């Protein structure tokens, strides 16, 4: 897995990859890595997929119920919380997961919290997370302002994925963009690497390592 | 988590026309030491069928215990015990199953693999195999230990596939099964000669054989 | 020491249509060097138009299999009953799964049916309960030999239109139930020839609005 | 030792070597050369085990000087890469194999072309625009698949350095005390002094 | 374990033990409460047949619950306390987990929760 | 594998399976497992596969070299001999497991070696992962007295029952019949009962299928 | 294996079972375990099936190149030399022999060597797995000079019980007679020997 | 630590009608890194073609042992190495370092130019020549190759033909490992002429 | 231990020797392995001389509390209770008992219970480490219906020879006899014993 | 996790903590506070397993925050202290122990002094002038042991905090990142922004 989300001037921009491994054999090409918890919260999911699966839609059924009992919304901070705290119950038991939840609330703005299943839980605008979070990080962080427009923040996520699913053995198949304003989460498609990358090659003039 | 101790080897079995044959020999054996002798390894339950047990015999002797309760209970508040509500092999398997696979999930096993022959109410044949890990499976011919490897490529010599049932007779069957103890005896180092086999036909039911020997034995020693 | 686990070897797979879906499994059955069963099957109707596999532990995936029909049953019982969709009952499954996480069913299991708009489906879950649906999977000893074929002949990857300079893709579209059988049978055979441990027979599972339907083939007994 | 780079661009090589020599809880050193030079056009960096480093690479650094003295002419970048190739390849299957990671960036004079090798302790030859060694691979790699081009100058050779140094600045979990940037060109080998 | 079941319902479709419960705040000293447009004001009456009193350790009529929310009560004291407890528990467990303090509909709830459960649970009053 | 060797009247015949494999997976369906040390002296080999090849050849190059310094035919024995001795020297490290057969001026004979160097002699043997299955038709079915066309019915049903029964086990039966006063005759596939069905489909791409990116003509020539 | 050499008034004779063993599975039921060194001098072999052959190899070439510059070697020569391989070479060996040879001179002797390659020169000799079993009736029933066929009685007897009760031990009875008169190789059949 | 799947990397070679085909992945890789998308796996010795997956390090090795002594035969033999004596070369070799192997495994292809006979052959790391009429397979996707080929493969394809049906095997094998892959390789052989041609595929 | 248990035309009889161990230091040297259940029914003790103490302690209390409810336990009753302990504790044990006792309607009858916990009910049964060595003299000599004075010299015999052999057994051989008579002790001293 | 030091001086108690969040080769996070206000006049820095540190530290926070409601008063630092020594005594000896290294400084109202406990993960605790735990104190103790002196000022104790950061800068084989520095006296807890 590669996953990354950031924040900046227009919200956030949440991307994945798609691949799924058993050692060096290639389980799937089309997992969905991004679960949507409501229309304001998004979790990833890196590490033990079963792991990451089962316990980000047990979060859904979480926060569905807090704001049947609360008639609200809940916080990024307190479901990323309610995830931590499950967890940490686990800690030691060898529960494997990389996630991040991300979202908006009045009260907190576009936010994100980085979860792991050794109990971290971080607040940050910017995370990679997965077996090829360093070439992730290393195209996010040298292209990265604030001021990013929606377009380009939308490609740098697509870019950073794409680096990642080009170098990193365990991480490939297609790219999942989505961006978080206040309005909510929007979808903005499926990206086959296959075609992916000899488009950005040929248009951005990049990946000259590899033979044209 | 358990180390068998004392020990039965090999159960062989085969279905022919009528009904299913099943045999096994009368050893307990003791690591290398072949302790003893007068262990009968196979347990009929009522008189349809026959469970055919190796492994260890401590296991074994509660698992006796347990077809023996069974028919009781089964006795119990049943005017019909000896009749339509009698005990069917296939009962008698999935209640061993059951127990075989929720003691290796707890992680203490009975050391045993079994052979459940018999024959049912419809006079369909029952032949289905289950061991220490819960696993089950059924065939023309099952066997067990060294009976997997040397008896089943003779048995299934004579019945391949199941359109091989109908064409195979009792005598036939028997025979297959009395040479296969044989070759076991030649080559299995925790085999004895003495061994007992039991035959559950449709028609002519029950027949329990003690005290059999293996007999006809080659010995020669090539010349250099 | 005792270890709970053993490998009943074989493979299975699942190919998804327009308005069918076929679940396939080849009926050997085996542990170490050993042939156990020629025709021992591990595909099975469950029920409400789902038919299921899970393949590599056979105690295990029987257990499975034992206990997903038991809850097809309470779902009756308890839903006056409703019928169980196939994403619900995939839904059920991975809990199933799940509920074992720290001493896990040893089984790739997949399940094969119809949607809920009358649309083949195919789901296949990971020994711990993650799922996904998909159009085709192969599960088991001999996985890696048929889902590659299957990537190249159900998914048609890697096939461009000839003459196009490798820029237009061969285009998507469901296959008949006939050249789906087809591609069954040549991945079974072709599996049989290069796994140790698949062989004697397959029984493949075919399921339309109208029920399940059965058919066998010999496969090579070495 | 850890951090060692390098990036060939259309007139130089260029290699960039971490400063720190880290032993326990104490940074020993924090302006050490992690680089010789076997002949006036060819400049080997190296990473690695402790002791094994140094003494590898004076070990060919003094065969090649040796051959340059003998036959009175320079080896060329390919030819010193498999001779190093060899040398790290007889290695791997010694009672105690050397466990050092080397770049050797030359220009090949016959050609008029920079050259870039990437080696690692089993003997391990690869010719690329741009190589690392170690984690720093794990962020320069895509890094440099995104921004390098072909045809850049030893100017914007040194810009594309100094995003890769930054990142690794940023991300890595250790202080490697910065970098020793040494350029190979027509008219050999020369330190920047102030990165 | 006692386990009787006291908060029974009567013949007429009452709970006396709840209703006998209401008469202990109606002997309990005065509390009133007014909200104005910027503010809450908790006033409570203290009885005076009590000279001799040493009102700096007193157990003052209203608790605070946290820094932004009160308590004043009428009825049984020793049974007051039992419930600010609960109440000042719940809500440091809810800054733990929410990251945010109580609102006074929540805490309310919460209070009025165990209220409730103490009549229809056996063995209590 | 399966391997067998049977003695009979005026001779001595042995046989082989021809699979081989890694793992669970067949790498060769049809490979040779009967060895030529010298012209009547033959070898069946399981085990190590590389191992059994070469410790075959270096024994039949030596035993050529002696054949030519004494001016006579090679002996089973001094095949056998250098064999086991090799065998011995590498205690086990070189996994060959052999079945040594032949005629000479003394006889014919029959002998198998263990990888850590102990030979046995019999009228009938078997080595190999199917060697029970093969074993168990031997022990069923072998007598004094054979003739030739008995001996190689009985090695070839051994070598059946591995076939069908071991995993290890499949494809073909090789024959080599070694007879007194006779050329030995090699009987390259004897039996080939698992000849694989018609593929339901052909898998012929259209031309242009495959995206390419260069092409160039490569220099063979100097 | 169960072997058992014993020496009697006219020599002394050599006695084995025929199994050779992989684990639980044999491998030989007609194995010949007792050995020729030399014309009258045998050996039973137990332990490792290699190792012991590849001694006896070795053994019998030293005799031979004995024979052929000093005459008949005597039965201790022969145990010394299978001492000296045993002894020596004891770390990388699972071989239990027993020596048993006729002169005209000494007559019948018996000696065995145990793992660590120690000799021991006895009256009668028991070795391998299944001897444990047979000690307790071995040395009830042995008595010095006996006649061939109370000998031969004795060694069917023991190897019988030796047989029946470990596992790793059976097959027929292979002996091995050395006399003044030669050698005679004698073979019982279970069906004979199992219901004494 | 797991010395034949560090790098990674594939080989396959198949059999037509008077012709032979050889092709391989280009990548190299330390464990998930991916190193080098250049990294050629098949090399040839006259009209004798010899592919090698495994550790990288012994692929360089052995190609530059196998030019050194097929250089040396030809000097003294007169002729250009043969594919079946190059195979038993390739074995004699091998086996040469039985306990302490090449972590290598290679795929000869080639066409006898006396008899005209197409030829491939594969071996272990240790010198086991594996013959065969169809095809040959080799590297970290083997698995996957032997699916696709058994699958695909039927005998007396024309060169054309042979090219699709290779690439195809290769290609779809390679997408389902991790290790294999970042381009691809493919070398048509007829009696007196060869044509290589390098594949578009995904890049992940 | 060597122990034994023999049925016989009276009754039965049960021997031990007095050996215990630790490593090759002898703890106690007259030890009583021969241990009263009940009245008639006794028990030999091989194994864990801690376990085999702790369950005969058990099955003491166990057949006397059946004794004061349901009156005198048949032998087999006490092997059941034996084989209960036995069984379901068999990770926790290291106890090899006989049980042997005299019932007027069954006579002598002896049950063996090894290591697993199964039950044999057999003519004669042996057991301990010493046992191995008079396996093969034990089925050789042993016959249906003895006497008391044959059956006495039977036992006198064989774990002579167990203790000859076996270094974890020796000192004393001591017996008991178990017939309608009644319950009698013997003794047997390694100065009679060994030179039989 | 790794850095943090405290310094007890005239008037107040100073604790500097790392801001570096670091996983494997990528550090997550530089902006760390690795401190939780206990009381108004009480402060807790902490170091150690992942998880355990953040769990422990809120756990803590919240039982003082409740006595201070119950009570409406403020536990002493010393008696704060004391419950954590307590908790992580008995956490030791738990099936899965919280493996976290803590600092307590505080500002007696009572007593007009500042107070400065260090407790490690055992339950151990020692009143200190200055305090470290981890690899830290292996360089910051014996420089405090030559710099420091009980009467110093709040602006004292930072220059004498900034060489402190300095040597571990300088030494230290990991990039923490900088510190996050707070100053406990007798006004409650205030954060130095520029540092
Ligand atoms: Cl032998
Ligand atoms: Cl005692
Ligand atoms: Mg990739
Ligand atoms: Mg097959
Ligand atoms: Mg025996
Ligand atoms: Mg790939």
């Amino acid at each position: 897995t590669t996953t990354l989300a950031f924040r900046f001037q227009g919200g956030i921009i949440v991307a994945v990859d798609s691949r799924a491994t058993a050692g060096n054999w290639v389980a799937s090409q089309t997992v969905k890595k991004v679960i949507e918890i409501n229309p304001f919260l998004l979790g990833t999911m890196a590490g033990g997929a079963a792991d990451c699966q089962f316990w980000e839609t047990w979060l859904g059924s979480q926060c569905r119920l807090h704001e049947l009992r609360e008639k609200e919304r809940i916080s990024v901070a307190a479901a990323s919380k309610i995830l931590s705290n499950l967890v940490y119950q686990y800690k030691g038991a060898g529960l494997s997961m990389g996630t991040m939840i991300c979202g908006y609330t009045r009260k907190e703005g576009p936010t994100i919290y980085y979860v792991d299943s050794d109990g971290t839980r971080l607040k940050g605008d910017i995370f990679c997370v997965g077996s090829g979070q360093t070439f992730a990080y290393g195209v996010l962080d040298s292209n990265y302002k604030w001021d990013l427009s929606v377009e380009d923040a939308l490609y740098l996520g697509k870019r950073s994925i794409l680096a990642a699913a080009h170098r990193d053995a365990y991480s490939g198949g297609s790219v999942n963009l989505y961006h978080v304003t206040e309005d909510g989460w929007i979808y903005h498609g499926n990206h086959d690497v296959g075609e992916l990358f000899w488009k950005v090659k040929e248009e951005e003039g990049s990946f000259n390592n590899v033979i044209g | 988590t358990q180390q068998p101790i004392v020990t039965g080897t090999s159960v062989i079995s085969m279905k022919y026309d009528n009904g299913v044959i099943i045999a096994a020999d009368n050893l307990g054996s003791y690591g290398s030491l072949l302790r003893f002798n007068g262990v009968e390894r196979l347990i009929p339950v009522g008189d349809n069928t026959v469970v055919g047990i190796s492994g260890d015999i401590s296991d074994m002797q509660h698992i006796e215990r347990l077809l023996k309760d069974l028919v009781t209970e089964n006795a119990y508040d049943n005017p019909l015990a000896d009749a339509e509500e009698a005990l069917e092999p296939s009962y008698i398997f999935e209640y061993l199953a059951t127990v075989m696979y929720q003691r290796r999930s707890k992680m203490n096993p009975l050391w045993n693999a079994i052979i459940v022959a018999g024959v049912q109410s419809n006079g369909d044949q029952f032949l289905r195999y289950v061991n220490l890990l819960g696993v089950t499976y059924s065939s023309p011919t099952l066997a067990t230990g060294f009976g997997a490897h040397m008896a089943n490529p003779l048995l299934r010599k004579v019945v391949d596939r199941e359109s091989d049932i109908p064409k195979t007779t009792v005598q036939v069957a028997e025979e297959a099964i009395v040479n296969a103890m044989r070759v076991l005896y030649y080559r299995d180092a925790r085999s004895s000669r003495n061994f007992s086999l039991a035959i559950i036909d449709k028609n002519t039911g029950l027949t329990f054989k003690k005290n059999l020997q293996v007999e006809n034995m080659k010995w020669d020693f090539a010349k250099d | 020491q005792f270890n709970p686990y053993g490998d009943n070897g074989g493979t299975i797979l699942g190919i998804a249509g327009e308005d069918f879906a076929v679940l396939a499994g080849d009926t050997r059955n085996i542990t170490d060097y050993s042939i156990n069963s020629r025709y021992e099957p591990k595909v099975f109707d469950c029920g409400d138009n789902i038919v299921m596999s899970a393949n590599g532990f056979a105690a295990d995936g029987d257990a499975l299999v034992k206990r997903f029909k038991n809850s097809v049953k309470w779902y009756h019982f308890d839903h006056n009953d409703k019928k169980l969709s196939i994403n619900s009952a995939a839904r059920n499954i991975q809990h199933l799964l799940y509920g074992k996480r720290f001493f896990p069913y040893y089984v790739h299991t997949i399940i094969a049916g119809l949607d809920e708009d009358g649309k083949g489906a195919v789901y296949s879950f990971d020994p711990v309960g993650s799922y996904e649906r998909e159009q085709c999977r192969a599960g088991g000893a001999a996985a890696s030999l048929i889902m590659p074929f299957l990537d190249n002949q159900v998914n048609f990857k890697n096939q461009y239109e000839p003459g196009t300079n490798g820029k237009v893709k061969k285009p998507l579209k469901y296959l008949s139930v006939e050249e789906v059988i087809k591609l069954v049978r040549d991945s079974f055979t072709s599996a049989t020839e290069r796994h140790i441990q698949v062989g004697d027979g397959l029984e493949i599972l075919i399921v339309t609005k109208d029920g399940v339907r059965k058919e066998f083939y010999e496969l090579k007994r070495d | 030792m850890d951090i060692i780079l390098g990036i060939r661009v259309q007139d130089s090589v260029i290699l960039a070597s971490s400063k720190a020599v880290t032993r326990g809880i104490s940074v020993l050193k924090d302006s050490d050369d992690k680089t010789r030079q076997l002949s006036p056009h060819t400049l080997m960096s190296f990473a690695g085990e402790a002791g094994d480093t140094v003494q590898f690479a004076e070990y060919i650094q003094a065969n090649i000087q040796l051959y340059s003295i003998r036959e009175d002419y320079e080896l060329s970048p390919q030819a010193v890469s498999s001779f190093v190739r060899q040398e790290l390849a007889k290695s791997i299957r010694s009672r105690r194999p050397y466990q050092v990671n080397v770049l050797i960036g030359g220009y090949d004079k016959k050609k008029n072309k920079p050259e870039l090798y990437q080696i690692d302790y089993l003997g391990t030859k690869v010719e690329l625009p741009y190589g690392a060694h170690g984690y720093s691979g794990f962020y320069t790699f895509s890094l440099l698949d995104h921004h390098y081009r072909p045809d850049m100058t030893t100017e914007e050779g040194l810009d594309l350095l100094k995003l890769c140094v930054q990142e690794l600045e940023k991300r890595m979990p250790m202080d490697f005390k910065g970098v020793i940037v040494k350029i190979v060109d027509k008219d050999g080998i020369r330190q920047v002094d102030d990165f | 374990g006692y386990d009787r079941a006291l908060s029974i319902f009567s013949p007429d479709g009452h709970i006396f033990q709840v209703e006998y419960a209401l008469e202990a705040v109606k002997r309990g000293t005065c509390a009133v409460g007014v909200k104005g447009k910027n503010c809450v004001v908790l006033g409570c009456e203290r009885r005076s047949t009590l000279k001799l009193q040493d009102t700096r350790i007193t157990p003052s009529k209203v608790s605070k619950i946290d820094s932004h929310v009160v308590l004043s009560f009428s009825g049984l004291n020793a049974d007051s306390r039992i419930l600010i407890e609960k109440a000042r528990v719940e809500a440091q467990s809810h800054r733990l987990t929410l990251e945010d303090p109580v609102t006074v509909e929540y805490l309310t709830r919460y209070v009025a929760g165990v209220q409730q459960r103490y009549t229809q649970s056996g063995g209590v009053r | 594998t399966t391997i067998v060797g049977v003695k009979f009247n005026n001779g001595v015949v042995i046989a082989a399976d021809t699979r081989s494999t890694q793992g669970p997976i067949v790498a060769d369906k049809n490979c040779a497992k009967l060895h030529r040390i010298s012209p009547k002296i033959w070898c069946a080999g399981a085990g190590t596969a590389a191992d059994t090849e070469a410790v075959t050849q270096l024994i039949g190059s030596n035993i050529e070299l002696h054949s030519l310094y004494t001016s006579r035919e090679p002996r089973v024995v001094s095949a056998l001999q250098m064999l086991k001795q090799h065998l011995f020297k590498y205690q086990g490290h070189i996994g060959a497991y052999l079945i040594v057969a032949g005629v000479d001026p003394t006889g014919s004979h029959l002998f198998s070696i263990h990888a850590h160097g102990s030979t046995d002699v019999g009228y009938y043997l078997s080595l190999g992962s199917g060697s029970l299955a093969a074993m168990a038709v031997l022990e069923s079915h072998w007598k004094q007295d054979l003739t030739k066309e008995e001996a190689i019915k009985l090695a070839s049903d051994a070598i059946q029952a591995g076939i069908w029964n071991d995993l290890g086990s499949g494809s073909n039966v090789d024959v080599c019949v070694m007879e007194i006063g006779k050329d030995a005759e090699y009987l390259r596939n004897y039996l080939t009962p698992n000849v694989r069905e018609e593929k339901q489909k052909s898998y012929k791409f259209p031309r242009g299928t495959t995206a390419v990116l260069k092409e160039s003509i490569v220099n063979i020539c100097d | 294996t169960s072997i058992m050499a014993v020496t009697f008034k006219d020599g002394v004779i050599l006695g084995a079972d025929s199994r050779t063993t992989t684990g639980a599975y044999i491998a030989n039921r007609v194995t010949d375990k007792l050995t020729r060194v030399h014309d009258k001098i045998w050996c039973c072999r137990s332990g490792s099936a290699a190792d012991t052959q590849a001694i006896a190899d070795i053994v019998q070439y030293h005799l031979e190149l004995y024979t052929s510059q000093y005459g008949t070697p005597s039965t201790e020569t022969a145990a010394s030399v299978f001492k000296e391989l045993c002894y020596e070479n004891k770390d990388n060996l699972t071989a239990g022999i027993i020596v048993a040879g006729y002169d005209d001179k000494n007559k019948g002797e018996v000696y065995t060597i145990p793992l660590g390659g120690s000799v021991h020169k006895l009256p009668y000799a028991i070795a391998g797995s299944g001897s444990t079993f047979i000690y307790g009736y071995c040395d009830k029933n042995f008595r010095e000079n006996m006649s061939k066929e109370e000998t031969v009685d004795f060694i069917k007897h023991s190897l019988s019980q030796a047989i029946k009760w470990d596992g790793s031990s059976g097959g027929v009875i292979r002996m091995v007679v050395l006399t003044a008169a030669g050698v005679e190789r004698l073979i019982f059949y279970p069906d004979e020997y199992e219901q004494l | 630590s797991d010395p034949s799947s560090i790098n990674g990397g594939i080989v396959v070679a198949m059999t037509g009608k008077d012709c032979v085909a050889i092709a391989c992945d280009l990548r190299l890789g330390s464990q998930s890194l991916g190193v080098s998308n250049k990294f050629e796996k098949i090399f040839h010795y006259g009209h004798v073609f010899l592919g090698i997956t495994g550790l990288a390090t012994d692929v360089t090795t052995l190609n530059e042992m196998f030019r050194y002594k097929t250089n040396l035969y030809k000097l003294k033999e007169e002729r250009a190495i043969e594919p079946e004596t190059f195979t038993q070369l390739v074995s004699s070799s091998l086996y040469e370092r039985r306990f302490g192997p090449y972590f290598v495994g290679p795929v000869v292809a080639g066409i006898n130019s006396k008899s005209g006979k197409p030829f491939i052959a594969g071996f272990d790391l240790i010198g086991c020549i594996d013959e065969a009429k169809d095809f040959i397979v080799s590297g970290t996707a083997s698995d996957q190759l032997f699916g696709m080929c058994e699958s695909l493969y039927e005998p007396n394809l024309e060169p054309e033909d042979l090219f699709e049906t290779i690439s195809q095997a290769l290609l779809n094998a390679a997408d389902r490992d991790a290790l294999s892959g970042w381009g691809a390789v493919v070398y048509i052989i007829k009696k007196d002429e060869v044509v290589k041609r390098y594949l578009k595929m995904r890049q992940d």
